[PDB]
């Protein structure tokens, strides 16, 4: 049963610096600034039809578009590049490039010099925007969610996706890889079940991942491959929708099908809650892994039936950090949190009911 | 007398077809200006192709983004100017001597505006006059004169 898209939202994505988000819909595409929450432009159904995927390149005029939903103008096997800064009387003049594949596109990732196209069992990497050429192609395990993350750093060209072994990650340095050569992806055995979420931090020094069990989030150093931390979202299984780092890598947020967004401290891990059993010192040989688990510093609730992406906002002050949740039901949630674990709603809006203020 | 081939294939000027009032779409499937000046042989001058130069409504325009539009190196590009002079000599009365978005919408592969084209004979760019409204039926030249542009 494909859940009918709540309010017609088919996909949600933050841009690379989490400062904008894009919304693919049954009625086209919408682009929002996160702080302040404001519509920055849309593509209507008359321009693009129903859309399955949208990815924005940073804060530029370049969008990668994949047709999908109930009434698409474009194929689910084509990635179209829209250039919104092009003057043209016809919407077709803003379509600057097309990448066509033999299977449906499940995710697109962009950075300043590259576009990455994810199919169910293959990942393609091209140079972008100028004179696009295929640089690399990678085989994957069954990747039906298009799971891939691409480091946005100028200094590191790290790609991460699900590896061939169940619950493994493959990491590829695209700068160290000669074009047309297989630089061997290095493998991290992150989980025992299939990967559900993966994210890199901004410098590409740390990878976070969660499996389909969604009880644990594991962080690894991307160079040494060592497990840095194991975070516990909950006791109970949960489908994670999103995991993201803060810009400074001090925190990690995680959204799930429990209607909860969890916040973890990564830099000062003492801010994370620990099980009370960790204070009842080492009574017996079998409780060791539950005692060392770090629980969320803070958490807040969102509508439980609404899938949501989560990210960090801009630091408003020296000790107050913000987390945004964008939900497929059209709701925007902003929470402020502090190192003592207080977490309070700062803003709530219905981002789909934000019209362009054609009044000023 | 002159010989200068010009073609306009499948110009589906379905005036008042619908665009609500007199869509009158030029919808020019091909507007290749085959020749001008003294040259009768076809050489691609411009204003499948779908060059809806005058796709209208009620007030609009467009362009077909052909790979090369203005290849003016044949005989005299001002030979059509002297043709217009002989026209006003023959046609004694010559009076004409939403937002438009009247784009030129073609990455012009070019090769007095005619003098500069002759001297230069890619080399120009499409205006992309989104909602410019620089034209007013007599102010088309005014809208063309907006800002400045040059390339190569």
């Amino acid at each position: 049963m494909t859940q009918q898209p709540l309010r017609g939202v088919t996909s949600l994505r933050f841009n690379q610096d989490q400062s904008c988000f894009c919304c693919a819909m049954e009625t086209g595409v919408r682009i929002y600034n996160v702080e302040p929450l404001m519509e920055k432009g849309h593509l209507d159904h008359e321009q693009v039809g129903s859309m399955g995927l949208v990815e924005m390149l940073h804060r530029s005029n370049l969008l990668a578009l994949v047709g999908g939903g109930s009434s698409p103008k474009f194929s689910e096997i084509s990635v179209l590049i829209w250039d919104d800064a092009r003057e043209g009387k016809d919407s077709k003049e803003k379509l600057v490039l097309e990448f066509t594949f033999t299977k449906p596109v499940l995710s697109v990732r962009m950075r300043h010099d590259k576009i990455v196209i994810v199919l169910k069992n293959r990942i393609y990497v091209y140079s972008f925007p100028d004179n696009p050429r295929k640089l690399f192609e990678f085989d994957t395990r069954d990747n039906p969610k298009g799971l891939c993350d691409l480091c946005p750093s100028l200094e590191k060209q790290l790609l991460v996706f699900p590896g061939h072994k169940c619950g493994s990650l493959q990491l590829v340095d695209l700068a160290s890889t000669k074009p047309g050569t297989s630089s061997a992806p290095f493998t991290i055995n992150a989980h025992q079940s299939d990967i559900a979420c993966v994210s890199l931090n901004q410098p590409g020094t740390v990878v976070a991942s969660a499996s389909q069990k969604g009880t644990l989030i594991r962080l690894f150093d991307t160079q040494s491959k060592e497990k840095l931390v194991e975070l516990r979202r909950g006791t109970d299984p949960a489908t994670l929708y999103c995991i993201n780092f803060s810009h400074d890598s001090s925190f990690l947020c995680a959204s799930s099908d429990k209607g909860t967004v969890h916040i973890f401290a990564l830099k000062d891990t003492r801010l994370n809650r620990r099980s009370a059993l960790a204070r009842v010192g080492k009574v017996g040989p079998m409780i060791g892994q539950y005692v060392d688990s770090q629980w969320s510093l803070a958490s807040f609730t969102v509508p439980a039936e609404s899938a949501c992406i989560c990210a960090f906002g801009r630091n408003t002050s020296k000790n107050v950090n913000s987390v945004i949740a964008i939900c497929v039901d059209g709701t925007f949630h902003k929470y402020v949190f502090t190192p003592d674990g207080n977490c309070n709603r700062e803003a709530f809006d219905v981002y789909l009911d934000i019209c362009d203020d054609d009044d000023f | 007398h002159v010989l200068m081939e010009i073609q306009l294939s499948k110009v589906s000027f379905q005036h008042e077809v619908y665009r609500p009032l007199s869509r009158q779409v030029f919808i020019v499937q091909e507007l290749e200006v085959r020749d001008r000046l003294a040259s009768s042989q076809i050489n691609k001058f411009l204003y499948s192709n779908m060059l809806t130069i005058k796709a209208l409504h009620v007030c609009c325009l467009r362009v077909s983004l052909m790979p090369l539009r203005l290849n003016v190196d044949q005989d005299a590009l001002f030979f059509l100017k002297d043709f217009f002079t002989s026209l006003v000599a023959g046609i004694n009365p010559v009076v004409p001597g939403r937002e438009f978005r009247f784009t030129s919408e073609v990455p012009i592969w070019l090769d007095t505006f005619a003098g500069l084209l002759i001297g230069l004979a890619s080399e120009l760019k499409l205006k992309r006059l989104c909602c410019r409204h620089g034209l007013l039926g007599v102010d088309k030249v005014l809208g063309y004169a907006l800002n400045e542009w040059l390339q190569d």
